[PDB]
């Protein structure tokens, strides 16, 4: 019911598939636009499973850190936003990306960004 | 020059 | 009676020195904590000129574009925040650092943080 | 390693 669970595709080319469990539960794969088995990794999060009936979106969250079997990246990256239902769903997003740095590069840590994934592809 | 996973494309 | 013009310190050790004009005008230089003519800046913003009076701040927020008479880094931090008065005023910010990418680079354009200002050096 | 200027410190 929630309209969640499936395969989003953002505007470059990136696609996920996750399910949305009952309990408010997001998992699933995060794969970039190269689209092999070491472009895939683990993601994991959460989202509200009992959404305002006013026309709300409903908000929601996840992380992928950017290690998998194949490759690391030493980052990882928070997605923070909303679904949004109707003819063409959207979840509309923010995105920080952290890397781990020393101290003296920590300024150099956390980039900023957005997404907008559809259930059909850009 | 590198681009990290989240936004790399094919070659 | 706005409080903001003076000097402002971070707590990484630069500096800034604002002058608050009546008209909603920041004015003024950002030197970070090297403290040399070449780590000097122009600083430019504005500020709410005509805050509230149920103890709220005064929203303002300035840019610096890192170039100067001596060396240019190809990018402009803006900072976001406001004025709070009291015993210790502060100025408490968050930034956006963003540097002239190409397009192919510019997932690294926007670099995110946070800063709190004092008239006391940390 | 380079640090850009808003962060730089002194040696």
């Amino acid at each position: 019911e929630a309209g969640i669970t499936g395969t989003w595709y953002n505007q470059l080319g990136s696609t996920f598939i996750v399910t949305a469990g009952a309990d408010g539960a997001l998992t699933g794969t995060y794969e970039s636009a190269v689209g092999n088995a070491e472009s895939r990794y683990v993601l994991t999060g959460r989202y509200d499973s009992a959404p305002a009936t006013d026309g709300s979106g409903t908000a929601l969250g996840w992380t992928v850190a950017w290690k998998n079997n194949y490759r690391n990246a030493h980052s990882a990256t928070t997605w923070s936003g909303q679904y949004v239902g109707g003819a063409e769903a959207r979840i509309n997003t923010q995105w920080l990306l952290t890397s781990g740095t020393t101290e003296a590069n920590a300024w150099k840590s956390t980039l900023v960004g957005h997404d907008t994934f559809t259930k059909v592809k850009p | 020059e590198w681009v990290h996973p989240q936004f790399e494309q094919k070659a």
